[PDB]
């Protein structure tokens, strides 16, 4: 069993005709009436072997009598047939043909071998003449052609010293020409001379890849070959059909196209013919070699009289129709089933339907095998033909066998782990597959035609699992998020509803009840309403001590639905619990809570009472829904007769030739909007309450019984939107430009609809429609290619005894808060002491789980920033430690070790990612202000204004908390200055929509200057007013002449000084940008807040964030510290001489001058700051900034997206999916390694944990982290396996190979394609008990 | 361009048609090369050893009019071949060779008078033009024997040169100045080369690879300056036609692919039709004659024409047709349209087979194998769903309840024969082959157990009554169905 690694090397000639059995010399196959094999073609049975077993074709010599015989009547040898898969031919050829994919890949591996072009050797091959096979006066070149009239010159002058002729066996004699050795050491030895630059790392290059080849140890002579195998007759096979017609694999046209040529050449050679068809010949055999190798990649495909080309080899290895994708990874099922599914109210949990005849049809072995046991059916034949005449034993013993005995249950599209599971089996005859309401939603499925599919467990081990595992009452949770997956689909949920209610209306008004029996009794008998709040008895218990029931009683002036309920409550909770009218929340926090204290039990037995129970009255509770349910309100006439002459109006408005059309037109459907969303108030007045039914009285009004209110207030089906719909108006309407039309949807479905507003309708429905059908694709690679990528991390310390890690703040934004810090610290260590609101109060020494009795001590604090010994800060080498994971979920404590995830990531992100695609500052209420890292000024009008771009305002609570969070246009106009105070509902920046003002808080004259008609702007009238100056064009309008320079219109006093920014030593003048024209002229002065210039006006980011692709257009951070100034003048975009302080200067990007810059030419910034209006590459922060800030700038912005969408991960998996980003160390100094070598940051910390050791204080080098995406990190694998099976394999195929890889069989891929067990799951006792044994010798 | 027909078309286009002489002129001088040759055989050692003998031989068993003699003489007249006219010529080119023989020996090989008559053996001779195989293997008892001389000249050069040592210069106007003895060896050594006198532990072999030089000789009877000559003289004699007809093959290249382009229908293809018409091209450049007066190009369009037609029937096809069905089947298809004509509606095969002249079946047949086959790769879904290869089912291995039921069935005969005397059970079990891989006779109860062979008939008879018996044949009776 036990592995290390292997080595390999190319295929030795040799080593095909070791392999081989016998050379194939025809391209025959077969007689055509005998249809049997022919000796030394293709099916040569003498070489791949026979059909039967030991047994020569006569049949003399047989049966292990005569083992290692060769019937010399017909020269067959008594061997048998398992090798029949094995024994390949081979074929011995003409002349040497070469391999493609030592060719045309990309870096070739052998051209970047020789490192001589390869159009060259194109020609040298394609023989444009003669060609230098060896130059052997290096006067002459190799891989040089000449002419048949100048290889005269080369022939007559030397004769003797080259070799200029045709062939691959120049490159032949090339390769094993060339010596790597001493060029290696060589270059060595003028490498320690000195060291050059590009031309030593090119040297370096050469040298470390020479003895690559050397000490791996390669022979590029196996790069060309003479020996072709043969590949055995049934890997290719050639098979009839029932109508004489035949059927084959392409492979057999290209084997018979290489023999045929190849033969044809023997011919030609013989024959000493003219050279010319040689050369043809030539090129036909490496064609028809590389079409077998590569075929539609070269030229015009070949293609059958079908006019369709032919499979490959390559494509059975590749993409979706090769092995991987298609049939090793998933198959086609053995013992299973499929049918259509209806709803079993009447389940239990753990049961499910099964019509008996598939019952049957599953289990006849074990039926079969139960038959024989009693011995009714004595033989198959007996038990077939009794189980075809169906006994009546059949059916008991059909349930005995299916008694306890699980099975699966399987809908499209299994999107998480919870769209299978396994179920006991109930038994039926009825067609349709019951199926327990509430795991409707985990599997998305409701009836309307739909089919479920179904798998057998038969081992033990998978019967158990399904029991244990898959079963429907271990699974109740999802991972993504711990909710509770049990929800009231639509119906008790509506019952409970109608029942826990309180009228006023009906009846039966504040008697007395010693309990929820006389409730019953009244109920039932027919005499108090369920809903009435009448006062009763009731004895709640509570656990008080230490858990420890505390009974007690009182009285409850409750309703008889909550009374008559509340005995279904396991004595353990308080009355304030039914208390209330059951909204689905609370039903949600039932079960939680339920869970919570009790254990589980109790919820168990409790929400199948609670499905039963609301089930059955809301079957008695009744529920419809009539045309009068929605309105005919009285007010219909009335707003017709004054949209009437509202119209009027607007027509003879646009018969004056005023209003023209945009004014009038938006005004009509603004007015029509208005018109019938009154409507909408009419009719929802004129339904709700209207029922006034007196009781005992003059009269009182009632929620009436519309029942759309009601299935609206649950949750069951509808909102605000549906009812406005059905009855106010339906919005406005995009037709397919984005755009939005200008005249509504007026009428509603009661009232009747218009022709072409059903149709305008029709549209958004198609886009949405195709948006829905055409992005589960979307999902699928994202999730597949992620998936692909993943490994596994297993613990080996139970404390690194390491330091702290990361920070954990709740993720408050936009809204309340959506994780609690009491959660996040959840289960997690502590990096260190931390304190209270009150200072100086620790409650951990450096490291303790945090679960609720702390994380709810610390709610209680408003503590609000504690940081985690962090699994990335788990310093623990080749793993980490359990404090800094902290909790295992499922168990619910401190984790063990070895079971690890993360297609669970997977699941929880992709499964919701399905549908979820389709100036100001403020704050909301009372408390301090904490808003900072802004430059703003007190503008003229003398309150605050932006004038760094940063800031995002944010409406603050009083105890701290952002309420809401918008964004702020630089140099605006607010009316608040942040840390004030303000009643929310307020515009606090009534802003002009056009001008961005160009304020002077200066006073000086100002002059033209920097400025010039037609270089830097135009000067073109403000034609309206009329007045002007110098006019600032956009980027691209002006001409280039002064496009590289920045027009600036000078502020200046009577001296032309330049007019310091008051307060300092800074000039005040304005580098106006486009827009910016000022109106008065030269010459004239401009005020202390006085403009000089006017200045007028999804999921593919979530591909984009996943992906790692750069953003895109515009400026970004400060990329290095230090004075930072402007470079090239406008070539399209300005340049960035950044001069760093003490580092360097040359960088300079390319920027849009269009999108305004923040730091001015000579002004400094920190590196990771901002210089502009737009965003950074993530890259630039992990080279910049360390990981953490990068890590969390990525996981920031991509829950805010999805976050955008209603939605929540545990972010968890955002984090260790980017720990499989790549993990690639980019070497600093040099010494010990290269000096920029990717390597394992493992085998790093093993260097730097051998080398700095005191074996040196260092020789070695320091190292880097790295990014640049997930699927080259697939690609960037140890194994070739896992990396060649997705899609372009072939290219993986061929650097696989290169290296002769022989990859250690230890990911999750590479044991799996093979069908041997990998380190976890089902094998996690093995692996384990393989590494204790590692440990133990 | 990635296109071998380009490639191949510009490279024909490069030579043009010569024609009218060049044509003729490739045929005079191929014969002229070929007629000098035949008279390198005519100066023969014992290479031939034919001339006349062959004659002998092919008229040795007693009359032959067959392929041979129509590989012989078959002259042009500038047919059936009487033997009265062929033993005619053969009586003076007889009297010609002896009566110059003689003065051959005259004075010298060549005297004047010699070569002279010499001169009568050619002139008389270029009357004749003949051909193929058996000349062909004429010329390979020179061509072989070419290499028993080369085959000795490796030998010796190899065993003396590559382990000593000796220059080049001296070597040519030394061997060739003498060829016969070694004079040029003390006359090269004259001098000096003490490594030279470093000759020992080699010596014994050295001039025993001489040896097998040296009787070529002798073998031959015949001396090494002439060996020289005729062989220069016949190799020269092949080379002209060898390379003169490669010009009239590159001129009607474009006659090849032309001809062949007429038949480029969806066929077989275009380069295999075109290489095709080029072999049959070939066969008329080699077999035309000039004397004939006829152009080449009507020649050459039959030999391309037939090639191509017959590849296309011997080519194109998974299931190898015969020509003579191919030729019925031409028949067919050009008489069933007539029929159709005839009749102006479907020939259903009978009202098809009468005028096809064979009776219904054959035309029934041929209808049914003009399914080439059909392609697996094919979608048969209009959908690309179900390729046919999907479908196809494979009904040739087992199925494991037929395992199951004969195991069953095995085990209770087992079970059943178990319980015998052991004479019954054995002989039964071997008799019938049970357990083993022998297949015994009664004649072996008889040469085995006891030379009795009919007893074992009612030993039979007995355990089958012991064993039918309807409280063992309901094992058996579940099988009586099968
Ligand atoms: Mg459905
Ligand atoms: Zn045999
Ligand atoms: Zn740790």
């Amino acid at each position: 069993e036990e592995f290390d690694a292997i080595k390999i090397a190319l295929a030795s000639p040799d080593m095909i005709r070791s392999w081989s059995f016998g050379e194939v010399k025809k391209p025959e196959t077969i007689n055509y009436r005998t249809f049997k094999p022919e000796r030394d073609g293709l099916f040569c049975a003498r070489i791949f072997g026979p059909v039967k077993d030991y047994e020569c074709l006569c049949g003399k010599y047989k049966r292990l009598k005569h083992r290692g015989v060769i019937c010399e009547k017909c020269g067959v040898e008594v061997t048998q047939t398992k090798v029949r898969r094995e024994r390949m031919g081979h074929i011995e050829l003409a002349s040497p043909t070469a391999h493609i994919w030592f060719l045309k890949s990309l870096p070739s591996r052998i051209g970047l071998l020789l490192d001589m072009p390869l159009r060259d050797i194109e020609r040298v091959l394609y023989f444009e003449s003669y060609v230098v096979i060896e130059g052997g006066m290096t006067n002459l070149e190799r891989q040089q052609i000449l002419t048949e009239e100048q290889y005269l010159d080369a022939l007559e002058e030397f004769g003797d010293e080259f070799d200029a002729k045709m062939g691959a066996e120049a490159i032949q004699a090339l390769l094993k020409s060339m010596d790597l050795e001493q060029e290696c050491e060589q270059l060595r030895e003028e490498l320690n001379e000195t060291n050059s630059e590009t031309k030593r790392k090119k040297l370096t290059k050469r040298i470390k890849l020479l003895e690559a080849f050397v000490q791996s140890g390669n022979k590029p002579e196996w790069m060309i070959l003479t020996v072709l195998p043969v590949l055995p007759p049934d890997l290719r096979p050639l098979v009839p059909l029932d109508g004489g017609r035949f059927a084959t694999s392409d492979l057999n046209d290209l084997y018979r196209r290489v023999i045929n040529r190849n033969n044809r050449l023997k011919r030609l050679l013989d024959l000493a013919a003219p050279d010319i068809i040689v050369r043809n010949e030539k090129r036909m055999l490496q064609e028809a070699v590389d079409a077998l190798l590569d075929n539609g990649r070269r030229g015009r495909a070949i293609t059958g009289s079908n006019k369709r080309p032919l499979k490959s080899l390559a494509d059975m290895i590749k993409g979706k129709q090769g092995r991987f994708r298609q049939n090793l990874l998933g198959k086609r099922v053995d013992y299973s089933g499929r049918s259509v599914i209806t709803v079993g109210p009447y389940l239990r949990l753990h049961q499910c339907g099964l019509p008996k005849k598939m019952a049957l049809e599953l289990f006849k072995p074990f039926i079969y095998g139960k038959l024989e046991l009693r011995g009714l059916a004595t033989t198959i034949k007996a038990a077939k033909k009794m189980v075809e005449r169906e006994e009546a034993v059949v059916w008991d013993i059909l349930d005995e066998v299916i008694r306890e005995h699980p099975v699966l249950l399987n809908r499209a599209p299994t999107l998480h782990r919870l769209g299978i599971q396994a179920f006991e089996p109930v038994l039926i005859e009825g067609k349709a597959i019951q199926l327990h309401p509430l795991v409707c939603a985990a599997y998305n499925a409701d009836f309307d035609g739909d089919q479920m599919a179904v798998h057998v467990p038969l081992t033990l081990e998978a019967q158990l699992e399904a029991r244990a595992l898959m079963m429907s009452t271990n699974n109740i949770l999802s991972p993504a998020n711990g909710e509770p997956i049990i929800v009231p689909s639509q119906d008790v949920v509506l019952g409970l509803y109608y029942m826990t209610r309180d009228c006023v209306n009906a009846k039966g008004e504040g008697m007395v009840l010693t309990g929820p029996k006389e409730a019953e009794r009244l109920y039932r008998s027919g005499l108090a309403s369920l809903h009435a709040r009448v006062k009763v008895r009731i004895t709640e218990y509570e656990k008080d001590a230490n858990g420890e029931l505390v009974a007690k009683t009182s009285l409850k002036d409750t309703t008889v639905g909550r009374a008559i309920l509340w005995m279904i409550v396991p004595k353990g909770l308080p009355y304030s619990i039914v208390n209330q009218a059951l909204g689905k929340k609370a039903i949600s926090k039932m079960l939680n809570t339920c869970y919570r204290i009790l254990g589980l039990k109790p919820t168990v037995i409790f929400a199948d009472q609670i499905m039963y129970t609301g089930f059955a009255y809301a079957a008695r509770s009744g529920a419809s829904v009539g045309i009068d349910d929605m309105v005919i309100p009285e007010k219909k006439h009335e707003i017709i007769s004054e949209a009437e002459a509202e119209v009027a109006e607007i027509q003879e408005q646009f018969q004056s030739g005023l209003v023209t059309a945009g004014e009038r037109y938006n005004k009509v459907i603004d007015i029509w909007a208005a018109a019938n969303d009154r409507v909408s108030k009419a009719m929802m007045d004129n339904l709700q309450t209207e029922t006034v039914i007196n009781r005992d009285g003059q009269e009182e009004k009632q929620v009436s019984f519309n029942s759309i209110y009601m299935m609206a207030d649950s949750g069951a089906r509808g909102s605000a939107a549906q009812i406005r719909q059905l009855a106010g108006m339906r919005g406005l309407m995009a037709k397919p430009d984005g755009s939005i039309i200008e005249t509504p949807i007026t009428a509603n479905f009661r009232e009747g609809l218009n022709v072409l507003q059903y149709f305008i309708s029709t549209h958004g429905a198609r886009k949405g429609l195709a948006d829905t059908a055409l992005k589960t694709a979307n999902s699928g690679y994202l999730t597949r290619r992620l998936v692909d990528v993943a490994q596994d991390l297993v613990v080996t310390e139970d404390d690194c005894g390491t330091h702290e890690g990361i920070m954990m703040t709740p993720v408050i934004e936009g809204g309340d808060v959506k994780e609690p810090l009491r959660d996040r610290v959840l289960g997690r260590v502590t990096a260190e002491d931390v304190l209270k609101p009150g200072t100086a109060d620790i409650l951990v020494p450096r490291n303790t789980l945090l679960h609720e009795q702390w994380c709810d001590l610390l709610e209680e604090n408003s503590v609000d920033a504690v940081k985690v010994r962090s699994v990335v800060s788990c310093d623990t080498d080749f793993g980490v430690c359990a404090h800094c994971y902290g909790r295992d979920l499922a168990r619910g404590h401190i984790i063990n070790k070895g079971e690890a995830i993360g297609v669970i990531a997977a699941q929880s992100i992709g499964e919701p990612g399905t549908q979820l695609t389709m100036s100001s500052i403020q704050v909301k209420n009372k408390g301090s202000i904490k808003l900072s890292n802004v430059k703003s000024v007190v503008n003229s009008s003398g309150k605050l204004v932006i004038t760094s771009r940063n800031t995002e305002l944010k409406l603050i609570d009083e105890f701290g908390r952002t309420k809401e969070s918008y964004k702020v246009p630089y140099g605006a106009v607010l009316a608040k200055g942040d840390g004030e105070q303000v009643a929310g509902g307020e515009t606090v920046a009534n802003w002009d929509p056009h001008t961005m003002p160009v304020i002077t808080e200066v006073s000086g004259f100002v002059r033209f200057t920097d400025m010039i008609d037609g270089q830097t702007i135009t000067r073109q009238t403000d034609e309206l007013t009329g007045l002007s100056s110098l006019v600032v064009l956009d980027s691209a309008e002006r001409t280039a002449g002064g496009k590289d320079l920045r027009p600036a219109l000078k502020i200046v006093d009577a001296q032309g000084n330049d007019v310091l920014i008051p307060g300092t030593d800074m000039p005040a003048q304005y580098f106006l940008p486009g827009k910016a024209i000022v109106q008065l002229e030269d010459g004239v002065q401009i005020s202390s807040g006085d403009t000089l210039a006017r200045i007028p006006q999804g999921l593919p980011r979530v591909a984009d964030l996943f992906e790692a692709r750069r953003p895109k257009e515009p400026a970004i951070l400060a990329e290095i510290s230090g004075i930072v100034s402007f470079g090239k003048e406008t070539k399209g975009k300005r340049r960035l001489v950044i001069t760093p302080v003490d580092g360097s200067d040359p960088y300079e990007e390319m920027i849009p001058k269009w999108r305004q810059l923040n730091v001015f030419e000579g002004e400094r910034v920190e590196r990771g700051d901002v210089i502009s209006d737009g965003p950074e590459a993530p890259h630039d922060i992990l080279r910049l900034r360390g990981v953490h800030a990068v890590t969390r700038y990525i996981v920031n912005e991509v829950q805010d997206v999805y976050r955008l969408q209603g939605v929540k991960i545990n972010d968890k998996h955002i984090e260790v999916i980017v720990r499989q980003m790549l993990r690639k160390a980019t070497i600093v100094n040099a010494g010990s390694s290269d000096f920029l070598e990717g390597e394992q940051v493992e085998y790093s910390r093993v260097k730097i944990a051998n080398r700095e050791l005191e074996a040196n204080g260092k020789v070695g080098a320091t190292y880097s982290r790295d990014l640049l995406g997930i699927t080259k990190a697939s690609l960037a694998t140890e194994s070739f396996i896992s990396a060649a099976s997705f899609q372009e394999t072939t290219r993986v195929l061929t650097e696989a190979a290169v290296a002769g890889k022989r990859d250690e069989l230890r990911g999750l891929k590479e044991n799996v394609i093979v069908g041997r067990l990998i380190p976890a799951g089902t094998g996690y006792a093995y692996h384990q008990d393989r590494m204790r044994r590692r440990a133990a010798g | 361009t990635t296109d071998p027909v380009r490639m191949y078309m510009r490279e024909m286009g490069t030579v043009e048609l010569l024609t009218r002489e060049g044509e003729i002129d490739i045929a005079k001088r191929i014969e002229d090369g070929i007629n000098q040759v035949q008279c390198s055989v005519a100066e023969y050692p014992e290479a031939i050893t034919y001339l006349l003998e062959q004659y002998d031989r092919v008229e040795a068993e007693e009359a032959r009019l067959s392929d041979l003699i129509t590989g012989f003489v078959d002259p042009n007249a500038e047919n059936s071949i009487d033997p009265e006219l062929a033993r005619e010529k053969f009586a003076e080119l007889r009297a010609q060779y002896v009566v110059t023989r003689d003065t051959i020996k005259a004075k010298g090989r060549s005297h004047a008078t010699a070569q002279e008559e010499i001169l009568k053996l050619s002139e008389v001779f270029k009357q004749f033009r003949l051909v193929p195989k058996q000349f062909d293997y004429l010329v390979n008892s020179m061509r072989v024997m070419m290499d028993r001389v080369r085959t000795q000249e490796r030998l010796i050069m190899k065993l003396c040169v590559e382990q000593c040592k000796m220059p080049k210069k001296n070597f040519i106007t030394l061997f060739t100045g003498n060829e016969t003895s070694d004079t040029w060896f003390n006359a090269a050594i004259a001098m000096n080369k003490p490594w030279s006198e470093k000759l020992h532990d080699v010596s014994e072999e050295v001039h025993r690879a001489l040896q097998k030089l040296q009787q070529i000789e002798e073998e031959t009877g015949l001396t090494i300056e002439q060996v020289k000559d005729i062989n220069r003289r016949m190799s020269i004699g092949e080379a002209k036609a060898r390379r003169a007809k490669k010009e009239m093959v590159e001129a009607n290249l474009r006659l090849v692919i032309s001809i062949a382009k007429k038949y480029t229908n969806r066929g077989l293809q275009f380069l295999d039709l075109i290489q095709e018409g080029n072999i049959g091209l070939m066969k008329a450049v080699d077999k035309f004659e000039y004397r004939r007066g006829y152009k080449f190009s009507t020649y050459a369009t039959w030999w391309i024409r037939q090639a191509i037609t017959r590849s296309i029937a011997d080519q194109a096809r998974t299931i190898r047709i015969p020509v003579h069905m191919i030729e019925t089947i031409n028949k067919l298809n050009r008489i069933s349209r007539q029929m159709l004509q005839e009749m102006g509606r479907e020939p259903t095969p009978e009202e098809l087979a009468e005028r096809m002249l064979m009776p219904e079946d054959k035309i029934r047949k041929v209808l049914k194998i003009a399914k080439e086959p059909i392609s697996m790769e094919t979608p048969i879904g209009d959908d690309e769903d179900s390729h046919l290869g999907d479908f196809i089912e494979d009904t040739t291995l087992e199925l494991p309840l037929d395992s199951a039921t004969t195991e069953s069935l095995r085990a209770a005969t087992h079970d059943v024969l178990a319980g015998l005397t052991a004479r019954e059970a054995k002989v039964l079990r071997m008799r019938f082959g049970i357990d083993m891989n022998t297949d015994y006779t009664l004649e072996e109860v008889g040469k085995q157990f006891d030379v009795t062979r009919e007893r074992i008939r009612q030993i039979e008879a007995k355990a089958l009554r012991k064993l039918r018996h309807p409280s063992r044949s309901e094992v058996l009776r579940s099988f009586l169905d099968d």
